[PDB]
């Protein structure tokens, strides 16, 4: 059995605020599909800032690509020497039309409740 | 000696004397500028004429495949245009950031989106919805409340930046409304100022009466242009309207292509005496030409060597630049559509046509209306790649079915000569002046100085 | 006949570029021309039912089939080839079919084929298909 997948907004993982080898699930919008090297570069906006996450895909071929669309990625993170941070994909589904603010508020509320229950112990 | 032979094509036509009964021939219905005490004539193309087709970096030259369309292409084109214009407006007006459409916040925020009407019917102030963009809200749709709005003038497919309050994320109340920004004027170079003057005439179809193919207004216009001998002669389409009963019931004895070839031969032979430059712009009502806007120019392989230097065909729309003057050319009726499909409530009386003209100048689109008019076909890919305004044109030519008028907005001259034939009586045609002024002054001045519209 | 055929073809293409769409929900059956800007895993979303998608009212396949049908009735050569009985084919060709009739049939077929040349449905772009490979162009 594997470890569970905790949610993480793109900008935190972009800054490397998670330990190496952790399992995380995040979101973003695809920007490029490097065919030969099996690499995916998705992007997510934050005000005037744009953040990039590198996704290895060696475990989900065959895989259709939808340029300029949202995605959900779940897997493990490995801190490479030069490439930086890349997530090893285990499941990679596509969702469209789902509004970000509801999701962001949802994880914020869940984190708040978890911390509140953590105040008794 | 009618060079064209309507009797051969249809020997069952009786001439109509309503056009022949005209009594106000040669009357100038309206004018603008210094048109008093100035002779209205030309050199018949005996001077120096420069032609420059502008617009897309690769101006339309040939044909392209049409009957193949996919929805993601349409979405990509729409979102690219929306995001480009939004970014330009943000750079112009110093907007710090854009709030997502569905974000609920009590503090007023600024949202970017397209103007559309939810109702299937005509647009109205109680049926306005704002549609977002892919890069920020992925096709959001929120109703707009203009009750607090003071003045408004909107049409479907209008790119606006609007600031309001979104409490629950579903209902938005308008609190502000911005305005479009025109493209910078083209700057004439050293060579442009050298040209002193030229004569350009504007004409538009249909060149038939309600039920007569005798082409009497066509012959009279041919005689007028031959006598006047303008430097540049420009005639708009259609050269053969499909609304005629003879072509409706298929009563013609000659092929349509042959009929148009004979008409073009007639025009060339008639204009040979004048020896003036001929420019032909196709229209969406043409029969022999495929009706998808934009469309390739007409094809003619029988042009003589001598006449090749003065006869040309350009795509619709075209941006023809002569002697450093930009001409806005379109064979489509923007004004009628826009007037039929626009709603406004202004605190003061103002010209609706001027508002439409400033809107289309600001929207940076020849046909910014979306969805278009149910009487024509638009290829969205070709429209985006080929039908974008290069720069702000000094002159704009808009044939229309509405009332003839001449108006100037933001340094751009716009002419509405109207149809040359109205029912069974002649319409109006206009004549233009192009005098290059001194570019010494800081303020750019329109080289066009006078215009007169002569009734036919 | 040719002047009626050109009008008919213009009518078909005008109908095709109407852009009408219909909702896929059996209880909605919405009809609209405002194509939205939010897609899903399959395509545009119906702005009325918020659950189903939108499909074209008159797809390219029907248009191409109609044009092929128009070209079908003006190919006497294919009909002659399809004639299994050689003797009857020769008898029909000799008894009535002068070469001038064949020339007229070709003239009629020319106008129908004229619009077929610019049709993009029968044209495949090879650049898109193999664009993925980039090792050796």
């Amino acid at each position: 059995l594997p470890k569970p997948g905790t949610y993480y907004l793109p900008w935190e993982v972009s800054a490397g605020q998670v330990p190496d080898g952790s399992t995380l699930r995040t979101f973003g919008r695809l920007c490029l599909y490097d065919m030969i090297q099996s690499r995916v570069t998705l992007m997510a906006q934050h005000g005037s800032d744009q953040h990039q996450v590198l996704v290895c895909t060696k475990l989900v071929e065959p895989f259709h690509a939808q340029v300029g669309s949202l995605y959900i990625v779940l897997g493990e993170l490995q801190h490479q020497q030069d490439r930086g941070s890349v997530v090893k994909a285990r499941v990679l589904t596509c969702v469209e039309g789902m509004n970000l603010p509801l999701l962001e508020q949802a994880i914020r509320e869940q984190r708040l409740y978890k911390q509140e229950r953590g105040g008794s112990q | 000696h009618q060079l064209l032979s309507p009797s051969s094509f249809s020997p069952s036509a009786t001439p109509s004397q309503k056009y022949n009964s005209r009594s106000n021939r040669g009357e100038v219905v309206t004018s603008f500028g210094l048109a008093q005490g100035v002779s209205w004539s030309g050199r018949g193309g005996a001077g120096n004429i420069s032609l420059k087709v502008l617009g897309c970096p690769e101006a339309l030259t040939g044909s392209y495949k049409s009957m193949f369309q996919k929805l993601p292409d349409i979405r990509e084109v729409l979102t690219c245009k929306i995001e480009e214009l939004g970014s330009e407006l943000k750079e112009h007006y110093k907007i710090e950031a854009f709030t997502p459409l569905l974000a609920p916040a009590q503090e007023p925020v600024t949202l970017l989106g397209q103007i559309g009407c939810d109702s299937n019917g005509k647009l109205n102030n109680k049926s306005v919805i704002l549609e977002g963009d892919r890069e920020h809200s992925s096709g959001a749709q929120i109703p707009v409340d203009l009750s607090e709005l003071k003045e408004y003038s909107l049409f479907p497919g209008q790119v606006v930046i609007m600031e309001g309050i979104n409490t629950t994320g579903r209902k938005l109340v308008a609190t502000k409304l911005y305005e479009g920004v025109p493209l910078p004027f083209y700057q004439p170079t050293e060579e442009d100022a050298d040209f002193e003057q030229s004569m350009v005439l504007v004409a538009c179809g249909p060149y038939t009466t309600s039920d007569s193919i005798t082409y009497d207004p066509l012959l009279d216009l041919i005689a007028v242009i031959n006598h006047d001998r303008p430097d540049v002669c420009i005639l708009f389409g259609p050269f053969l309207d499909a609304k005629h009963e003879q072509v409706e019931n298929c009563l013609l004895t000659s092929p349509f292509e042959d009929i148009f070839k004979q008409c073009l031969r007639t025009i060339i032979e008639g204009t040979r005496s004048s020896g003036s430059h001929l420019v032909f712009v196709p229209s969406l009502r043409d029969v022999h030409h495929e009706p998808v806007y934009p469309q390739p120019p007409f094809s003619y392989s029988d042009l003589s060597r001598e006449d090749k230097k003065q006869v040309q065909f350009v795509s619709e729309p075209c941006s023809l630049s002569i002697n450093g003057v930009i001409f806005g050319l379109t064979s489509t009726d923007l004004l009628f559509h826009l007037g039929a499909e626009e709603i406004s409530s202004s605190s003061g009386t103002s010209d609706r046509f001027s508002r439409i003209l400033k809107h289309i100048l600001t929207q940076r689109s020849y046909y910014p209306l979306y969805p278009p008019q149910e009487d024509m076909a638009i290829d969205y890919e070709s429209f985006y790649v080929y039908a974008q305004l290069p720069v702000t044109p000094d002159v704009l030519i808009i044939p229309s079915e509405l009332r003839y008028f001449v108006k100037d907005v933001l340094g751009c001259v716009c002419v509405n000569p109207g149809r040359l034939t109205k029912g069974q009586v002649g319409g109006t045609f206009a004549r233009l002046y192009l005098r290059r002024p001194a570019a010494d002054g800081a303020e750019r001045q329109s080289p066009c100085i006078a215009v007169q519209v002569v009734r036919i | 006949l040719s002047n009626k055929l050109i009008m008919d073809i213009r009518r078909f293409i005008k109908k095709y570029y109407d852009g009408w769409l219909i909702c896929e929900e059996p209880t909605c059956r919405n009809r609209t021309r405002h194509l939205p800007l939010q897609f899903s895993r399959t395509g545009p979303l119906c702005p009325a039912c918020m659950k189903a998608t939108l499909q074209p009212e008159y797809s390219d396949k029907s248009l191409y089939t109609q044009l092929c049908f128009y070209r079908y009735i003006f190919d006497a050569e294919c009909a002659l080839e399809k004639l299994t009985t050689d003797h009857e084919k020769d008898k029909l060709k000799k008894q009535f079919f002068t070469p001038k009739v064949l020339q007229d049939y070709r003239k009629l077929k020319n106008t129908a084929e004229q619009f077929l040349s610019r049709s993009g449905y029968s044209e495949v772009n090879l650049s898109k298909l193999f664009a993925g490979c980039a090792v050796k162009s």
